Formats: C-alpha cells, structure tokens, sequence
C-alpha cells in the first residue's frame, strides 16, 4: 500500500528527457544492433570497429591511472630511500635532481631481470655511497 | 566473435572510418613511444644515481 | 627498576601464564617511567603517555584471557596418554 | 523475564576474563552443558514418539514388518510387539502441515522452556557465588551495566607469583 | 579491518548499459551443454536439471568480463585470490550437493559403493566408496585450483616476456644501425612471433577454462541425475 | 522506454565513477603521505567510564 | 490486485466482526468436517484409510496417489449436504490463510503488525 | 617479487579498523534493543533464534579445557612462529 | 501476462530469484560470508608492515603508531580515563611522583 | 545412472546365508551378527540397502568438508607440551575483607 510492488507504476511521464534518452539511445544502436555484431556471450561483440576503438581506450586510460596513481609510490619510495630516507630531504633537491632520480628508476625497471646488476650491486672499490650513507 | 565490419585494405584506408582513425592514432602512439624511450633512456647525458647503491627494492623484498 | 627478559630464547623454556604476566609488568614499568618523564616535564600525561597506555591495556586483554587448565580427570588422562614413555625418551633424545 | 539479554554482556566479559575463571564456575558452566544435552535428547525423543504416533499405518506395516535385518528373533519379537500396540488403537494421522505443527510445536515448547529456565537457573548459581564472577553477576543486575577490569579493581585473588602488580 | 575497493569493470558496466538498454539475440554461449542435458527424446526429469542455466550464463559473462579483457595491458583481474575462488566454486559445488542431499533420497548413493556383489565388500567395495566420496570434495578442489593456476601462470609467461622484450627493443635497437643488423631483426621477428602465439594461446585458453569450469558443475549435477521413459 | 531512461541515467553516473577512480581518486596508504588515506579506527567507545 | 487505502479502511471496520464470523464458521465447519471423517474412515478403503505409500519411481519420495489416496464417498449424501462441502470447501480456503498469518504473528510476536 | 606485485587490486580507496570487542558488544546492544520490547516473547521462534546459538557458543567456549596454548586473536605481531606472545 | 522479470519491481524480483529460484545458493553463500567475517576479517601490525602497503611501510613516519595514538588519545578523552592510575602504572601516585623526582 | 527398484519380499535372500569375516553367524551365534560389521555390509548388500554403506560415508565427508574440518583447525586442542602449565587454583577468589553486593531481592 506504501509502495508498489509492480514495475507499471510510474514515477514520471513517458516524454520525460525524451530527446536526450534518443540520442543516447541511437548512439547505443548505430554500431550495436546489427547482424553481423552478433556477441559471444554478450562479453565479445562480431563488429571489428568495436575492438578497434575500445581497445586503445582500455589500454589508454589503464595506463594512465597505472602511471600516475601506481607506479608513482615506487618511484616515490626510491627517491626517499636513497636521498634521505625523509620527504623533506628529497624536496632539498631541485626538480632537475628529481628528474633524474626518476629517471633512473625508470632505466632500472626497463633492464629488470635482464640489465646489467650493477645498477643495485656495488662492485669491490666502487668509492660511491653504500648502504651505511645515513645512518 | 570476428564476424564483420569495416576492414581497410591497406594503410592508406584507415582514414576511410572514424573508428579505424582512432585506431591508427593509438597504434602511432604505441609504436612511436618506444623510440622515444630509445633517445630518452640511451641519452649520452643521462647518468645513474649516486646513491644507487644505498637502497634496493632487491633489499626490501628479501 | 628492572625489566623482564621476553626475548624468544627465554620465552622458549616458559609457562604460557608467566610469560604473559611478564610482558604485562613491563608494559606497566614502560607507562609509568613515560608518566614520570612527562610529569618531571611537566607536560599533560594524555599527550605523551598514550602509547605506552595502549600497549598496557592489549597485554592485559592478552593476559586475562589465558585461564590455566584445570588439572582434573580427563586433563590428566589427555596428558598422560600423549606422553608416554617411548615418547618422553623420543624427546629426550632429539636435540633439537 | 528474558534472561538471556542480561546474561550475553556477563559471557562475552567472562570470556574476556576467563583468566579469574575459578572451578566452581567452570563446574556451573558445565553443569549447564550437560542439562543442554540432557534437554536435546528429551525434546528428540518426544519428537521421535510425536513422529512414530501419527505415522500412517501401512508406514508402520513397513517399517515394522518383514524382512528383519538380522533375523535373530528378538528383532522381530519386537517389531511385531511395536507394530501391534500402535495398530490396535486409532490414531490420528495427519499429513503435510499438521503433522509438521503436531510434531514440532510441542518439541519447540519444550525445548525452549528447558532452556529458559536452565538459563534462569545459572543466572541465580552465578548470583549466590563468592567468587569475582558472582560479583560481576550481581553488580551487572544492580547498576545493570557491565564493570570492566573489576577483577584488578577490587583486587581478586591471584597466583603468589603474580601478586606485585596489586602491590601499591 | 574494512578495505574498500571497487572491481575493475567499470567501463565495461557502462558499455553494457550503453549496448543492452535493448534487446538482442544471443546465439553463441560458451557452455552451451548445461541447455541440452537430454539427447534422446521421451526421456524427461523430475528434478529440475535446468537450474543451472541463469547461474552458468551469469558466471560466463562475468569471468568472461575479468579473464578475456585482462590480456589488455594493466588491466587488473579483481577476484584473482586462491580463497575467493575457492569460496565462489563452494557456494556453486555445495550449493547442489546440498540440493541433491536434501532431497532424503538415500537410494541415490546407492552408485557410491562401486562394484558388483562379486567384490569383497569391506576390503574392496567399501574402499572404493571412501574413496569416491574422496572424490568428490577433489573434484570440487581440482576445478577451482585449476581455474587459478591457469590465469597466474599464464599472466605471469606474459609478464616475462613483455619484460624481455621492452629491454631489448628500447635497448639494442640501435644494431639496426650497425653491422650485426641482421641478428637483431631474427631477434625481433622471433619476438613478434612469440608474441602473436602468446596472445593467442591466451585467448583460446581463457574461454577453454571457462568451459571446463562450467563442465565440472554440470557433471556434479549429471551424476546424480535419473530419467524417466515417457509411455 | 522505461529501461531506456534507467539506462541512460546509469551510464552518466558510471561515466562520473569512472572518471573519478581512474583519474581523481587517490590511492590509499601512500610511501610519503601525500596521497590518500592512512586508515583510522570505527566504532570506538565515548562516553563509557566503566569500559576501562 | 494491489493494496489501497480504502480497502484498509474496510477491513480495519470489519476486522472484529469478520473473526467472529469466522469463529462461528470454524465450529460450522469443525462439525461437517467431523462428519465427513467419521465416514471416510468407516466406509472408506482399506488404502485410503491406512494412507498406502506411493512412491516416484526416480527418487523414491512419497506423494499422494489419485487411485489410493483421493476416495469419493458415493453415499455422503445421507449424512452431509451439498451446502455444507460448499461451505467447508470456503472455510478451508479461509482458514489457509488465517493460519498463515497466525503463525506469522506468532513467530514474529509484535513485529507482524506493519 | 617484482612480477608478483603485478597481481594486486589496484583500485583500493580506504581501510577501516575496529576491535572485535566493540563491534561485537554494539552489536549485542542493537539485539537486546530489539528483542526487549515487552510484545516479543521470550518464547517465539525470532527471540530464540537471537540468543540461544549465542549462548550455546559461548558457553562452549566458557567450558573449554584445553592443555595447549592459544595465542591471543589480536595480537600486534603474529608472524613469528617462535613467539605466541 | 504477468512475468516475475518483467513485471516486478528490481528488489521483489531479488527476493524471488534467491527465495524460490536459487535459495540454496543465497544460504550457502551467507553461510561462507559468515565464516569469512568470523575467521579471515584480522589483521596484525606486523602483517600489514610485511604485506599491506603497496611499495612497502613507510617507517621514516610510522602510521601505525600514529594511528593507535590517535586512537587512544580518543578512548581516553571520550572516556574519562586516568591513566595515572596503579592498574595502568603498577604503582601508587606518590611512588610515581617519586619517580618523577628521581629522574 | 538407472532407475533403482526395491526387491520383492520374495526376492531377499535368508539371513542364515550371510557370511561374516570369518564364517556364517548361524545358530548359537546369530547374536554376534550385531557386533560384526561384515556381516552386516554382506547382509545390506544382499537386501540391496546399500545405502546404509554409502550414506553414513559421504555425509560423514561433508561434514568433514563443511563444518568439523574448519572448526578442528581453528579451535581444537593441539598436543600438549612437555613442562605443562596446570592450573594452581589460587586466582578468583575474593580478597579478605571485601564487602560483596547483596543479591537481587
Ligand atoms: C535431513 C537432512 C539431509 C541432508 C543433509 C545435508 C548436509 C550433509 C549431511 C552432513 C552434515 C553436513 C554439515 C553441515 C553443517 C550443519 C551443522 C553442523 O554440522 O553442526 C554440527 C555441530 C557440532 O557441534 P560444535 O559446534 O562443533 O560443538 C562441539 C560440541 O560437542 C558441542 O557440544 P554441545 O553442548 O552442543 O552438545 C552436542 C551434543 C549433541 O548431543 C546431545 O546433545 C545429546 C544427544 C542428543 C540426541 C538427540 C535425539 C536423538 C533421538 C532420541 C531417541 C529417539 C527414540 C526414542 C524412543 C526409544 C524407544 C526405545 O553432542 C556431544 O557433545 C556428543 C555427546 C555424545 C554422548 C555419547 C555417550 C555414550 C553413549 C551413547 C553413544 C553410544 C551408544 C552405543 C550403543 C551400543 C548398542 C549395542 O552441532 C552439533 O552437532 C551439536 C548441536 C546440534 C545437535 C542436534 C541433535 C539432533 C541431530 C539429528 C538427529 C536425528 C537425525 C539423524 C539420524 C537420521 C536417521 C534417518
Ligand atoms: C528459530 C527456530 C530454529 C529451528 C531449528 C530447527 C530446524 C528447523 C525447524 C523447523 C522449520 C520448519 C520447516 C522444517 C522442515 C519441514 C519439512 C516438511 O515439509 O515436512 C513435511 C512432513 C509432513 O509430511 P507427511 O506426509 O505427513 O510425512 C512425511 C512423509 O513421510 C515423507 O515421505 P518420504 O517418502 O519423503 O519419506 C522420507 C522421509 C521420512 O522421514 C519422515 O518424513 C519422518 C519424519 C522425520 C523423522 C526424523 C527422525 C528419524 C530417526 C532419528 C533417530 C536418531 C537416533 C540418534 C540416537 C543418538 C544416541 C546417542 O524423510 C527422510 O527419510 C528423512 C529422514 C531424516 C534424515 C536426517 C539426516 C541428518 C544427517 C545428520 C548429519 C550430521 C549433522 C551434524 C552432526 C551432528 C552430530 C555431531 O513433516 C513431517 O513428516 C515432520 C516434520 C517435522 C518438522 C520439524 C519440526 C521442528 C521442531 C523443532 C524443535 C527444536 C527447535 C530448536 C530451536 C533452537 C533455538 C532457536
Ligand atoms: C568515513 C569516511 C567515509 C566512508 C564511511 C564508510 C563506513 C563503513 C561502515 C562499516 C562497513 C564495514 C564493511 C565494509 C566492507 C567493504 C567491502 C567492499 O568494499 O567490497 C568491495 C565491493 C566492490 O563492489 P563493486 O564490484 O565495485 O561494485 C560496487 C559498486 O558500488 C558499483 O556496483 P553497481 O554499479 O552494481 O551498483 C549499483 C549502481 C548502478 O549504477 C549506478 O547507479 C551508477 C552510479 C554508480 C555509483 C556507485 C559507484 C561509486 C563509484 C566511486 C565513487 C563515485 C564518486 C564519489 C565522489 C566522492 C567525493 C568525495 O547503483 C548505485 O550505486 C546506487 C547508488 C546511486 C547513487 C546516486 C546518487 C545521486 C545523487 C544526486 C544528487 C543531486 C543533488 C542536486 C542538488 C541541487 C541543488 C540546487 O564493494 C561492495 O560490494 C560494496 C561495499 C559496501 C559495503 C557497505 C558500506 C557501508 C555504507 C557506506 C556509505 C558511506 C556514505 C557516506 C560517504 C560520504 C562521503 C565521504
Ligand atoms: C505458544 C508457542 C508457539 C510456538 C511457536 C510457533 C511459531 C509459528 C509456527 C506456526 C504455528 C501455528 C500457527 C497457527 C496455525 C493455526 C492452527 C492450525 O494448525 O490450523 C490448521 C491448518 C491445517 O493445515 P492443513 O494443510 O489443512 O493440514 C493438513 C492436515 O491433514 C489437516 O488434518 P485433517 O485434514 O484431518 O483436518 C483436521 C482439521 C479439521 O478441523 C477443521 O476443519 C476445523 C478448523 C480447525 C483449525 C482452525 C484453525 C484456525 C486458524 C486461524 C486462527 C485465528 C487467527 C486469528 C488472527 C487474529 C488474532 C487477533 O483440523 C486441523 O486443522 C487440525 C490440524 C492439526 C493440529 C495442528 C496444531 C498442532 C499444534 C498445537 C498443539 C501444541 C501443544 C503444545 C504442547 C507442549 C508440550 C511440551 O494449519 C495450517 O494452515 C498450517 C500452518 C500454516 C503456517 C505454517 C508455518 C510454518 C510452520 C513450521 C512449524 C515447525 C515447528 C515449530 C517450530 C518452528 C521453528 C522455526
Ligand atoms: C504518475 C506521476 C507522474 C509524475 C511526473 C513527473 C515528471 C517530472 C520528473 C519528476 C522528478 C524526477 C523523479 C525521479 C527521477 C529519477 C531518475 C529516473 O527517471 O529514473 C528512471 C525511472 C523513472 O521512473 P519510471 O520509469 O517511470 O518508473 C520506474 C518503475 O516503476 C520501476 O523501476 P524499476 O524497479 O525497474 O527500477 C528501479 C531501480 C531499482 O530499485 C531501486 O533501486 C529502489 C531501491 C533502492 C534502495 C537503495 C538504498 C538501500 C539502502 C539500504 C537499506 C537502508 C534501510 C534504512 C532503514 C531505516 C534506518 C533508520 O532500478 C535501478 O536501480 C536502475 C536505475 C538506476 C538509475 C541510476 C542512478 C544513478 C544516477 C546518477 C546520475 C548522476 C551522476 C553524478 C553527477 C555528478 C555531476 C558533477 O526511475 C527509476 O528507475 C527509479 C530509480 C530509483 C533509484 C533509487 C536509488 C537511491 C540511492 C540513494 C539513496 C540515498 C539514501 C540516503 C540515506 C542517508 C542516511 C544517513
Ligand atoms: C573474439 C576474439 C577477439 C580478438 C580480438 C583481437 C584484437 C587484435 C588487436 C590488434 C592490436 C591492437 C593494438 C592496440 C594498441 C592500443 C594502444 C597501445 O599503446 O596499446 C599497447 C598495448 C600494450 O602494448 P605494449 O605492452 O607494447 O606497451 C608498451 C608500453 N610500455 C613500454 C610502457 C610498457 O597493447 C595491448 O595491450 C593490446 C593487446 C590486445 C589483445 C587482444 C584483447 C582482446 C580482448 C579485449 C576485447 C575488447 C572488446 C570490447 C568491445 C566492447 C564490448 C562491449
Ligand atoms: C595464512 C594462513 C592461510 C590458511 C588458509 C586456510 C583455508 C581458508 C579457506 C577460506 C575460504 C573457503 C571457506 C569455505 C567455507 C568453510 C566453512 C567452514 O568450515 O565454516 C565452519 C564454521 C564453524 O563455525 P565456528 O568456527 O563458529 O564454530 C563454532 C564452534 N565452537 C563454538 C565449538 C568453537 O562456520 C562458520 O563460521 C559459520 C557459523 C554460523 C553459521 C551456521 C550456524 C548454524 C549452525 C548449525 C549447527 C549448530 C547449531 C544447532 C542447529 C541450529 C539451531 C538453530
């Protein structure tokens, strides 16, 4: 009696945001409904341009959340650790420093298991700092 | 399930569908970022950190 | 003052109650220098000293919850039916 | 009067504070263990007999007819005593909800009173101890909230070897 | 301790309500046996062999939505957790043994004890039904340690080599220039060719563990399964 | 029409989530703190002399 | 149908003197169903008054059988009316519901009332 | 370890902490707010579906006689195999 | 004609799918959500320290510490808690002002 | 797999026929047909009960799998040490001129 149980009672008209509703709609329909997309499991559409734009989107905006949400953490944890051990200390740095630090952390991450293991391993007589530098 | 649509017959085609001129931006973008990481990272002006040898994550996971 | 040796080659040979008790009392002796320190200073003892109050009450809860089994029929009869004494001798010789 | 609203604040703190837990409260919680069970098996044998009265009578004639399972003579001695007391009388049978209300209703009721009133009981067992969960117990029923750390409050008993924390 | 997150479909969720705000046939299913359990006609079933559909569907769409786009770049599968599968495979498996076990038919194990009278019943025929009933829980074991082993090994393979092979496109593409060329560009074929045949191992393989996902449940369902002759 | 309009409204306010996570929405419990949120302690007791 | 208000009111006016209705129905009723019982084990069949077992040929489960368990009592006639099986058939439909929302009542204690 | 990283949730947003002992004891007082009134007798179905497995539980627990150890559910460090404590 | 999928509304419809449809399922999924809030719903300091931040613990600041600082300085504001007393301390007040002294 | 049919009355074989582990349990000792579980698989088989073999065994599994195996490993009594900590029976009790509460009256 509070509340219908029935999907048929309505809580607007039926011309209500008709005109916006109908472009969404046709933009939902022009590329969908059409024999040749036919899904494999409403998951993998038939139309190849469906696969030709989503594709770099997915790939574009993963990337781009991987790059400045995710990756930023290590990168920020390597600058720290080998440039102080404290955020104030790595803001001592000039930008052009910072750069560089990241940088390198980059080239590190592209060698990964197979650059050169000096990159992370101190050679005998090496005379740069060791892990004792700050403490 | 691959089944039809618009396929270029070769490069000069993919300006021919709005979706396939996407599709060959994006894919410039990934081909051309990876000889700007060659200039980038094989620059003769780069050099590694002094205080590599300071801190590894190969420390931390071990 | 003295605190108590809770390293885990000393807990290793330990009752369970007494080790307990042990890490209670020096979480009690860790809060009240705290509490001096910060009276001889001076300063509020809520904004110094609640930490060590913290680690005081999460070995309490700790130490309230252990109840030493009774040592009644059936306890004794689990025990003496695990330690045999092919077991004991089993133990005795392994050195580890 | 609902015992058991009172009584869940007074388990969950001796759980907490299981360490003050003397052996007289143990042979109480035992205690109540054990009528638990006893109160199980009267309400299963009460459903049992509620089952097998308004069992259909070709049911019985099944299930307590040929063949027998081993056959030694008693087993069929039995049965056919069984099968002849239930099968003399009339019995009403009822079948799909009216046998589920005539079966269950009186085991619920019977059950859940037990039950009630064991609780009721171990609420007045924990009342008359003199030990610090009994005063817990009666403190709770007086002030009606739940009094935390009492033990180390009023300084209840502990091991010899324990007493320097109360030495102050 | 209470983590909020979200699952990795977001986009894809907006597609869906984009693209199925109407309706459209579906004629591809990747288990398409859980709708056709009965091939020879006038055999009909009491129980409701069919239950399965919705669920079967709704968990190839999903998984499908997780494993077939996580061979894009970044792109997180959400649920991959040795325990949630495990959860996810105990609700599906128990869910219909409890469905069966209900039911208070016990002739129904009557298959369990394996054998014929011939057979020493407790050294032989009694064994045998621990060790169906062993069996049983295994297969329940086996389909979801399966389902996640394949995804990890696989993405890790993938992981490798596109490792590999960013250090040395990025980093010795420079020999193009020079005279070992030609080692570089064999290099750089046979790294391409790997590539294609990764990708595509990858692609048959994730709908191929989807189908033996859903198989496992429906062959629970069919073992315990009796027809009846319609006359 | 009615799936149309419920539609159309769940893909805006999925496009708005989807922008928010993958480009507004810090995430949790960052190296230096400069980013998102730590984690706190819920339902602590106020007001409860006795509890202690 | 769906619920409205003035049917509320029509059945919040009428609640008390429907459940005396119904009370004077169910004694009405208790004494023709007792009627038709006393008959139908009397005169009944020897299957239908001992309730013989049958059982589904796939999963062995009980349900009632049409030849053994439904009997029509020829000769019902004598003892009871075609009005009173109109009127018993009614207050069983009656008394279905009323018993489910008795036990919802009695299940959920005071919490039914919304 | 560096491609095992790779295998995370990457859309983590916020983690809330809060003891067993409160949650548990707030949501006690919300059952016996509920099951209080004077109109649900302590005898229906619904009041003794709330109490009576709690109580059987804990009553478990309460009788538990066990010659071993259990180490403290919320300690601050369980990760050492050498140290219950 | 009346259908459950197209005629009720989407939480009645909920309700059925999992009442009359897949109930089973629904009870065995609440039972695993149960077990799952009763026994994997714990975290230690130490775990979180070893696994629970994405590049590694930033000890240089400590969170945790200052989490649970925040924390108690709420529980004893909120509650009126002195923790000078000799169950926190183990000693009496003066034997404490007496340390005070001392040190 | 296919439909399963109780056997007629006529179509059970006698109990005297039944062999144990060793021997049939005739006369003068039909009542160790109780306590021989062989006899009893042979006997079940014979009057095609053979649930009562494979119920009780997958049931059991379930249980195992559901429920006792979970609660085995997160409440149950491991082995006791060697030095055991028993109880002194000391703690509890109230201190010496302490003035309990009155009980409710
Ligand atoms: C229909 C369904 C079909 C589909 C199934 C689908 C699922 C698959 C199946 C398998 C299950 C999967 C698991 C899913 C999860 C379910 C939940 C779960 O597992 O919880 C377990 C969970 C385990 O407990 P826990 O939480 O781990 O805690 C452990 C503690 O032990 C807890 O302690 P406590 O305080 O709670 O007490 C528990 C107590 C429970 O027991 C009791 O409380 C006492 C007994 C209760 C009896 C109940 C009534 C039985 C019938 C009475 C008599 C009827 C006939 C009357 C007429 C007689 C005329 C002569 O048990 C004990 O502690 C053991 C005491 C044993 C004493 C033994 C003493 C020695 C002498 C007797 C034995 C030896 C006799 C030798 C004779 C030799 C002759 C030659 O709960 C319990 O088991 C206990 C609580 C529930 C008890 C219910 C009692 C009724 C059970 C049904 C009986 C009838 C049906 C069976 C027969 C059918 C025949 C056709
Ligand atoms: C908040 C409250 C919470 C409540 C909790 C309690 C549970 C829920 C309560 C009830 C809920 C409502 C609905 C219930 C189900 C309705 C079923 C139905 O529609 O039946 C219609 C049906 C009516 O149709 P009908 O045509 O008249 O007769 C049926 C046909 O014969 C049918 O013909 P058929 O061809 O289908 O014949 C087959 C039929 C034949 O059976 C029948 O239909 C006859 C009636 C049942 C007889 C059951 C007793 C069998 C003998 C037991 C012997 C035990 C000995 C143990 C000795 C131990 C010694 C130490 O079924 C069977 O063969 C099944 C037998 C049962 C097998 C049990 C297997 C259990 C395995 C255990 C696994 C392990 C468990 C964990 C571990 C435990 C140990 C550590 O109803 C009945 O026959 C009786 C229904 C009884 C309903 C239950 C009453 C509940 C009372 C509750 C009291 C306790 C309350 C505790 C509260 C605690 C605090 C909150
Ligand atoms: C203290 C800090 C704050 C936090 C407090 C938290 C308190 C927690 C209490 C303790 C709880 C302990 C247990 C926690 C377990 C968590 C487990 C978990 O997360 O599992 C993962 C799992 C992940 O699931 P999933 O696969 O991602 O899918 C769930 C998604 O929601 C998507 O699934 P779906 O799409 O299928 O969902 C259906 C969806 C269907 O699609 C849609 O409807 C599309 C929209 C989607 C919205 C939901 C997605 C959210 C995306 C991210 C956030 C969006 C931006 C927010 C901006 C924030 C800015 C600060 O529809 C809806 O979402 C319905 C709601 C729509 C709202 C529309 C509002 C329109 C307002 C318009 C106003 C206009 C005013 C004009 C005025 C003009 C004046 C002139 O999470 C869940 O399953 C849900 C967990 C929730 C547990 C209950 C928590 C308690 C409730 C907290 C509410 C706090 C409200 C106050 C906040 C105020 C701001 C600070
Ligand atoms: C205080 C404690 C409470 C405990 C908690 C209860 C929780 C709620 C559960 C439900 C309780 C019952 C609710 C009242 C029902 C009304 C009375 C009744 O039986 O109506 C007849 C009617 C019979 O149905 P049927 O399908 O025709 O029966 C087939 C038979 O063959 C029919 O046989 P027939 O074909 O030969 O024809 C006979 C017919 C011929 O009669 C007539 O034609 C005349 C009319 C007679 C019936 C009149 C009923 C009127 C109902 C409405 C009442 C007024 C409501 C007013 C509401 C507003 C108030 C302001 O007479 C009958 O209907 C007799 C049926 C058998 C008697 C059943 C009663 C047994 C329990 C009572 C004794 C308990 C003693 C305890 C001792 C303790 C010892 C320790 O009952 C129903 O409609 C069934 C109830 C429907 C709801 C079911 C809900 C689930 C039940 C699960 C129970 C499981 C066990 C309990 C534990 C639960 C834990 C989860
Ligand atoms: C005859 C009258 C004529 C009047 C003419 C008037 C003409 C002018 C227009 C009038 C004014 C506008 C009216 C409203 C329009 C709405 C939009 C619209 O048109 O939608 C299409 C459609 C139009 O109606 P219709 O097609 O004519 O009829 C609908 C059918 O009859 C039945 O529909 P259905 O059942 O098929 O489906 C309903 C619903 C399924 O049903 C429900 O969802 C209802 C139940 C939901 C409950 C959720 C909360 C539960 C919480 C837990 C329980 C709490 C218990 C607490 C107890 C007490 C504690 C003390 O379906 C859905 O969920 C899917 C659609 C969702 C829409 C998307 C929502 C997000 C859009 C976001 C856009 C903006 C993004 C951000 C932009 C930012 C820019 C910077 O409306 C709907 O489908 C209704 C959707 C309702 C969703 C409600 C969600 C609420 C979430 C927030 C809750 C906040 C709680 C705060 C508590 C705080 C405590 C501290
Ligand atoms: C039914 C079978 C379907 C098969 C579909 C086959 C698609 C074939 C694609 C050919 C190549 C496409 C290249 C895209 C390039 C995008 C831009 C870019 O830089 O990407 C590089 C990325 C990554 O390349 P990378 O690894 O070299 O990136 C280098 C970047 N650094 C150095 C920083 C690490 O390319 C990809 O990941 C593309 C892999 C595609 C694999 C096929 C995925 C199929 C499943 C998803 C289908 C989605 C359909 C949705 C439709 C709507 C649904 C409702
Ligand atoms: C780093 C370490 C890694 C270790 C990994 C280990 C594997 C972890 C796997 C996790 C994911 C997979 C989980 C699958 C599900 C497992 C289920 C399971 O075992 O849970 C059991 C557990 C057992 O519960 P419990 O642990 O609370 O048992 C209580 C027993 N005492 C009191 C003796 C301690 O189930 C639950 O947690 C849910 C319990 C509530 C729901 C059921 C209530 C009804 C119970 C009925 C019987 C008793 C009452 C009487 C009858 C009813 C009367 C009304």
């Amino acid at each position: 009696v509070l509340f219908s149980t029935y999907r048929s009672s309505r809580l607007v008209s039926k011309e209500f945001l008709h005109g916006p509703v109908m472009r969404f709609r046709a933009l939902g329909e022009y590329y969908f409904q059409r024999a040749w997309n036919g899904t494999l499991n409403w998951a993998l559409p038939g139309e190849y341009r469906l696969y030709a734009v989503m594709i770099p989107f997915i790939y574009f905006y993963h990337r781009w959340h991987n790059d400045h949400t995710l990756d930023r953490d290590h990168v920020e944890k390597a600058m720290i650790m080998r440039w102080g051990g404290t955020l104030e200390d790595v803001r001592k740095l000039s930008a052009k420093d910072q750069l560089r630090v990241r940088c390198f952390t980059d080239i590190e991450k592209l060698y990964s298991a197979y650059g050169p293991k000096d990159t992370y391993l101190q050679p005998p007589g090496d005379t740069l700092p060791g892990k004792d530098f700050y403490r | 399930m691959l089944l039809g649509g618009f396929v270029p017959r070769r490069f000069s085609q993919f300006n021919r569908d709005p979706c396939w001129m996407f599709f060959i931006f994006s894919v410039g973008f990934w081909l051309g970022e990876y000889p700007a990481m060659m200039i980038k990272y094989n620059a003769r002006d780069l050099v590694y950190d002094p205080h590599r040898y300071v801190w590894s994550h190969h420390d931390d996971h071990h | 003052f003295h605190f108590h040796d809770v390293s885990n080659d000393a807990i290793k040979g330990m009752p369970p109650s007494e080790a307990l008790h042990k890490h209670l009392e020096n979480a009690q002796l860790a809060h009240r220098i705290c509490l001096a320190k910060a009276l001889k200073a001076g300063e509020p003892p809520v904004e110094k000293c609640a930490l060590t109050w913290g680690e005081v009450l999460i070995r309490y809860q700790a130490w309230s919850e252990y109840r030493p089994p009774f040592q009644d029929s059936v306890a004794q009869a689990k025990y003496k039916k695990y330690w045999s004494k092919k077991r004991q001798e089993e133990d005795d010789k392994n050195p580890f | 009067t609902k015992y058991e609203l009172k009584m869940q604040y007074f388990d969950e703190w001796m759980i907490r504070w299981r360490k003050f837990q003397t052996e007289s409260d143990w042979e109480i919680e035992k205690g109540r263990q054990w009528w638990r069970r006893f109160n199980m098996a009267v309400s299963g044998a009460l459903f049992c007999g509620l089952v097998l009265y308004t069992s259909g009578t070709a049911t019985l004639k099944r299930q307590y007819g040929l063949p027998h399972f081993f056959d030694i003579g008693v087993d069929g001695q039995a049965k056919e005593t069984m099968l002849k007391t239930l099968t003399s009388r009339w019995r009403y049978t009822p079948q799909g909800y009216g046998r589920v209300l005539i079966t269950g209703v009186p085991t619920y009721i019977l059950f859940v009173t037990l039950e009630h009133y064991r609780e009721r009981r171990r609420m007045q067992q924990y009342l008359q101890q003199n030990t610090v969960f009994g005063e817990q117990m009666r403190r709770l029923l007086s002030t009606g909230k739940i009094e935390e750390y009492l033990p180390v409050n009023i300084k209840a008993t502990l091991p010899a070897s324990q007493q320097a924390i109360y030495n102050y | 301790m209470f983590l909020f997150f979200f699952c990795d479909l977001f986009w894809l969720r907006l597609l869906l309500c984009m693209y199925y705000c109407v309706w459209s046939r579906l004629c591809f299913i990747v288990y398409f046996n859980c709708l056709m359990l009965i091939f020879d006609f006038l055999l009909f079933c009491l129980f409701d062999l069919y239950l399965f559909v919705g669920l079967c569907l709704f968990l190839l769409l999903w998984f499908m939505l997780f494993n077939l786009y996580s061979l894009i770049l970044y792109y997180c599968i959400t649920y991959l957790n040795l325990y949630l599968l495990f959860c996810i495979v105990f609700l599906l498996y128990i869910a219909f043994l409890f469905l069966f076990c209900f039911l208070c038919d016990f002739f129904l194990f009557n298959n369990l004890l394996v054998g014929d009278s011939f057979m020493d019943v407790f050294f032989i025929r009694f064994l045998l039904c621990f060790l169906e009933c062993f069996s049983l829980l295994c297969r329940c074991l086996s389909t979801f340690l399966r389902l996640f082993c394949n995804l990890l090994s696989s993405h890790f393979l993938l992981l490798m080599f596109f490792d590999f092979f960013y250090f040395i496109f990025v980093f010795f593409f420079y020999g193009v220039f020079c005279y070992w060329f030609i080692l570089f560009i064999f290099v750089f074929c046979f790294c391409l060719l790997f590539y294609v045949f990764l990708y595509l191992l990858d692609l048959f393989a994730a709908i191929l563990q989807l189908f033996i996902f859903c198989n496992m449940i429906l062959q629970l369902i069919m073992d315990f399964l009796l027809f009846l002759l319609f006359v | 029409e009615i799936q149309s309009r419920k539609k159309y409204f769940q893909t805006l306010g999925y496009l708005v989530a989807f922008i928010y996570l993958y480009f507004l929405m810090p995430k949790e419990k960052s190296f230096s703190g400069l980013s998102g949120p730590d984690g706190h302690w819920i339902m602590l007791p106020k007001g409860r002399p006795e509890l202690f | 149908m769906q619920g409205s208000w003035s049917v509320l009111k029509k059945n919040c006016s009428n609640f008390f003197p429907g459940l005396l209705a119904f009370a004077q129905q169910t004694q009405e009723a208790y004494g023709i169903w007792l009627r038709i019982y006393n008959r139908q084990q009397k005169y009944g069949p020897t299957d239908f008054v001992e309730q013989s077992e049958t059982f589904s040929p796939d999963y062995h489960k009980r349900f009632h059988s049409q030849d053994k368990n439904m009997w029509v009592d020829k000769e019902l006639c004598t003892e009871v009316s075609q009005k009173e099986v109109a009127r018993l058939m009614t207050y069983k439909l009656d008394m279905w519901r009323m018993a489910h929302c008795a036990g919802a009542l009695l299940a959920t204690g005071g919490y039914a009332i919304p | 370890s560096n491609p095992a990283d790779h295998f995370r949730p990457n859309l983590k947003a916020l983690t809330l902490y809060a003891e067993r002992q409160h949650y548990v004891d707030r949501w006690l007082h919300v059952k016996e707010r509920w099951l209080a009134p004077w109109y649900l007798p302590w005898w229906s179905p619904l009041f003794q579906l709330g109490t009576w497995y709690s109580q059987r539980s804990r009553n478990l627990f309460l009788v538990e006689n066990h010659l071993s150890y259990r180490p403290y559910k919320f300690r601050r460090n369980d990760e050492d195999r050498n140290n219950p404590y | 004609v009346y259908t459950r999928w197209k005629c009720d509304r989407l939480p009645v419809f909920q309700l059925k799918l999992f009442t009359q449809e897949y109930p089973m399922h629904a009870a065995v999924g609440i039972f695993t959500i149960i077990f799952l809030w009763k026994h994997m719903s714990h975290c230690s300091e130490e775990t979180e320290r070893k696994y629970g931040w994405w590049a590694g613990y930033p000890y240089w600041r400590d969170p945790i510490a200052r989490r649970n600082e925040t924390k108690y300085k709420q529980m004893i504001i909120n509650n009126d808690v002195d923790i000078t007393h000799p169950k926190w301390t183990g000693c009496s007040v003066e034997q404490l002002e007496e340390l005070s002294r001392v040190v | 797999g296919e439909l399963f049919v109780r056997p007629k009355l006529e179509e059970i074989p006698p109990a005297d026929q039944c062999r144990g582990f060793f021997g049939p349990l005739n006369d003068s000792l039909k009542f160790l047909r109780l306590l021989d579980i062989k006899w009893m698989m042979n006997r079940a088989v014979a009057m095609r009960r053979e649930y009562l073999i494979a119920t009780p065994t997958l049931f059991t599994f379930i249980w195992m799998f559901t429920w006792k195996g979970a609660v085995i490993y997160f409440w149950g009594d491991r082995a006791p040490p060697r030095r055991m900590d028993w109880n002194t029976e000391e703690t509890g009790r109230l201190p010496l001129g302490f003035k309990p509460t009155p009980a409710p009256l």
